[PDB]
């Protein structure tokens, strides 16, 4: 009835979907083998785990998400894991020879060797799946099949169906730490072939899991468990609607050109919390106001681009657990008050309200304290663009010099390929650059 | 029998009508099951004028359900009286709105329409002398105007005679829960100012300061704001449901209450508002819930008679009194500030008694007048509609739905029209 279906990609992208299995499967508590504790009781009134784990005639419910790489090591350790009774072989497609970071590689050279798999697997679960709103995609512009496979993988899913929802979670190049340097290649060379096979898509950068997970965790060495773990959270609270009774049950395809008003440029950021210790989440009481004021630091902005470097233009804080309308209410009137923040004017208010009755669950074994109420600040502004630049000016230069062209010009890709999605970058750099203009008068 | 029926759409409104149904079977004392539990056969003299008998005396309500996706189905469906329900109309969708109104009104508009048309038809040949029906949405999105835009005009077309009094939700001017709502409330209101028969106004603001000041209440919550608004919308039939000494429908209202067409956008009064300590500081006197009846902290909506003025006034009393009070403090309360009581309209002061009031309390007031204070509202959702269609923000996910944006301009200069219409006649005399 209301279904999504998550698909992975990339070495730190699985690694998130990992993470986002283990937490839902959590949170409806059924068992690793895919059998609940205990018997299920026949009710109505809303779905329940069927948009994703998957009914059997018994107690076998796999999820309704899909694995692709081409560096299918780390996966083998999901075929390994515990959730080897969980998850399903089918529901396992990986490559041998990943891209090697080569873009055009497992997006041209191996893009060409493991789509129909991918595409027969994805008919088998939507023929599965009836009400499915739309698609969950995973991949990293670093694993490097999660920039080009997954580029064509959009590139062609969108073309099959066009009416599911894209639901991009895909990771950023971090500001000034990195894994590569052909990250600008990557980067770009999906960006121009990202945005038109893209609906929408937030941008997951983890420097600031560190600095946050280090302060508000209070973490001393992290890593990806602990990353994963909070993409696993944040993901678990942006869909609760279509599984959890709130108030305004809101959903993906309304968020999709309300949210992103225009067309263009449709990604944004997400500050979740209350991410605290168990020794801070006494020592302390968590207001609404808390999460909320909270909500909006530029500190606490989950990706590194400074919030106050730009101008919002729409916060769906929806919220999960003990909320009141009105408490709520008066805190985004007090956000309307923040004379520091400046919206897309001619959005004036665009707000939408999320007030979710359950609080969150925790994992056991992880750094984030218990609390009653959540948030995730599905904003966007206008601050978004500079770090684009930085990455068009670095890959500008690099790319002026040649550097590595020879890999990727022996794989299958043209030059103006490269200068043309310069020119991608450059139209929206006219985006963020325009909409940001204040309408004259 | 002047008999009504109800259909409810919209993103809370599916759950104000479940709150209604609620109340009302409370006043009817049947139980969830759907049999009489009561005490008075009065319960039962009129209860089919909302209510319906069935085969080994299911009673169940004529209400109609609007939803673009069942979980509101199952919510209810999972609602105390639930059972006293028909699972005939259990009408939803398979999709929901995304409150773009025209995905509401063209896309799933279109496509939802038919059943419910057909089975509230059903429910048209079940009604023998039907005084009307009442619809419940949103004025700013399309959970429930998406489709209910579609209703008004089917069956308005359908039953050119009959009543259509109309209560959807209004966007406070200062809290935006959704930034398209200028458009589709415009988009809408260009629609309801042509084919709705009444309307009265639908705060969530006020109902906040409702129950923070005068109710005395920190936790805020739809259900009992639904509990509020039911609780007058619930009164409103009450002489249409019980005897009277002095006894108006909703024919002698709005044809006793509205000089023109255009102008059933109706504010509401409802009282007593206290909480428990409070009649341990007072009691209860008609002049005293007058002394309430033309209060702006009651005035449930986003106009102010204190800046406007009442073009039209009333009072919906239920209870036991004597009207020799009733008509005096009236009277009294017309002179009293008779500023904000425009002047050509004598006597623009009205009245009303039901022999009984609700359950729990011995009298009852309603006010529903009509000033024109709300050209602020129109003006102000307008006003943003006309920023960012200066912007044409999110107009993306707009013309995807295929519209024109000449119908924003028929609505826009619509609206204004309408607006200034009021201008005139509160600027006259
Ligand atoms: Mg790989």
């Amino acid at each position: 009835m209301r279904e999504v279906i998550s698909i992975h990609v990339g070495q730190g992208g699985i690694q998130v979907g990992n993470a986002c299995w283990e937490l839902f499967c959590l949170e409806h508590g059924i068992q690793p083998d895919g059998q609940m504790p205990s018997d299920k009781t026949i009710g109505g009134g809303d779905d329940a785990f069927n948009t994703f784990f998957s009914e059997t005639g018994a107690g076998k419910h796999v999820p309704r998400a899909v694995f692709l790489d081409l560096e299918p090591t780390v996966i083998d350790e999901v075929r390994t894991g515990t959730y080897r009774q969980l998850f399903h072989p089918e529901q396992l497609i990986s490559g041998k020879e990943d891209a090697a970071n080569n873009f055009a590689r497992g997006h041209y050279t191996i893009g060409k060797e493991i789509v129909d798999l991918c595409l027969d697997r994805i008919r088998k679960l939507a023929d599965n799946c009836t009400g499915l709103q739309g698609f969950l995609v995973f991949n990293s512009v670093g694993g490097g099949t999660g920039s080009g496979l997954g580029s064509l993988l959009l590139e062609r899913l969108s073309v099959d169906y066009g009416k599911k929802s894209k639901l991009g979670f895909t990771i950023y190049p971090s500001p000034q730490v990195s894994t590569a340097v052909v990250e600008p290649y990557n980067s770009i060379l999906s960006t121009h072939s990202l945005l038109e096979h893209t609906d929408v898509a937030v941008m997951l950068d983890n420097e600031a899991i560190y600095d946050i997970c280090r302060r508000n965790l209070d973490i001393e060495r992290p890593t990806y468990t602990n990353l994963n773990r909070l993409i696993a959270q944040v993901i678990s609270s942006l869909t609760a609607s279509l599984r959890f009774d709130g108030a305004l049950n809101v959903d993906i395809t309304e968020f999709q050109t309300n949210l992103v008003p225009y067309p263009r440029i449709h990604f944004m950021l997400s500050s979740y919390a209350p991410i605290i210790s168990a020794e801070k989440a006494y020592h302390e009481q968590l207001s609404v106001a808390e999460i909320t004021n909270s909500a909006f630091e530029p500190a606490n902005m989950m990706a590194k681009c400074d919030p106050r470097h730009g101008k919002y233009m729409a916060c769906s804080m929806m919220y999960r657990g003990d909320v009141v309308p009105k408490d709520v209410n008066a805190s985004i009137a007090t956000i309307k008050t923040k004379r520091t923040i400046q919206f897309v004017d001619w959005c004036p208010t665009g707000f939408k309200v999320g007030i979710n009755y359950q609080p969150p669950t925790v994992v056991p074994g992880g750094d984030l304290a218990k609390v009653m109420r959540a948030v995730c600040m599905i904003s966007n502004s206008t601050a978004i663009a500079e770090v684009f630049s930085r990455l068009d000016h670095k890959f500008d230069l690099m790319y002026a010099k040649r550097a590595f062209v020879h890999w990727y010009v022996g794989e299958g890709m043209e030059e103006g390929e490269f200068s043309e999605a310069r020119e991608d970058l450059a139209a929206l750099e006219k985006d963020y650059e325009e909409v940001g203009i204040e309408t004259a008068e | 029998m002047r008999e009504i029926v109800h259909i409810q759409g919209g993103q809370c409104g599916n759950q104000i009508g479940a709150k209604f149904w609620e109340v009302i079977s409370d006043e009817h004392g049947i139980d969830p099951t759907g049999t009489y539990h009561g005490d008075s056969d009065l319960q039962l003299e009129r209860i089919n004028v909302y209510y319906n008998e069935a085969t080994g005396g299911r009673y169940v309500p004529r209400a109609i359900l609007m939803d673009l996706e069942p979980g509101t189905m199952d919510s209810v469906r999972a609602g105390p009286f639930g059972q006293l329900f028909r699972p005939d109309n259990f009408v939803f969708g398979q999709t929901g709105a995304g409150n773009n109104w025209a995905k509401g009104h063209y896309t799933e508009g279109a496509e939802l329409i038919d059943s419910v048309l057909d089975v509230v038809r059903k429910e048209a040949e079940g009604c023998d002398c039907l005084q009307g029906f009442q619809i419940t949405h949103s004025l700013g999105g399309g959970t429930g105007s998406g489709m209910g835009t579609l209703l008004i005009s089917k069956v308005r077309e359908e039953y050119p005679d009959r009543i259509m009094e109309t209560f959807s939700v209004v966007p406070s001017p200062k809290v935006s829960d959704t930034v398209v709502e200028p458009y589709n409330a415009t988009l809408s209101v260009h629609q309801l100012v042509e084919n709705a028969d009444e309307c009265m106004v639908i705060d969530n603001e006020a109902l906040y300061d409702i129950c923070f000041r005068t109710l005395k209440l920190t936790t805020p919550t739809y259900g009992d704001l639904n509990h509020l608004v039911s609780a007058a919308m619930s009164g409103v039939t009450c002489c249409l449901r019980f005897p009277g000494q002095l006894n108006s429908d909703l024919r002698k209202l709005a044809v006793n209450l509205i000089p023109f067409p255009r102008l059933h956008f109706f504010m509401i009064g409802f009282a007593p508002l206290t909480s428990r300590g409070s009649q341990q500081y007072r009691a209860l006197t008609v002049p005293e819930l007058t002394q309430q009846m033309f209060d702006a902290k009651n005035m449930m909506c986003a106009a102010d008679p204190r800046h406007g003025r009442y073009l039209t006034a009333s009072a919906l009393f239920r209870g036991r009194m004597s009207t020799k009070e009733v008509d005096e403090q009236m009277l009294n309360v017309q002179n009293k500030n008779s500023s904000y009581f425009v002047e050509w309209i004598p006597n623009n002061i009205k009245s009303s008694i039901c022999d009984i009031p609700p359950k729990g309390l011995k009298m009852a007031v309603t006010f529903v007048g009509n000033s024109t204070a709300i050209q602020e509202m129109f003006k102000r959702v307008a006003e943003q509609f006309t920023a960012m269609f200066r912007r044409k923000a999110f107009l993306h996910w707009y013309t995807g739905e295929g519209m024109d944006e000449m119908e924003f301009t028929e609505a826009e200069s619509n609206m204004n029209d309408l607006v200034s219409e009021y201008q005139q006649y509160q600027d006259a005399t």
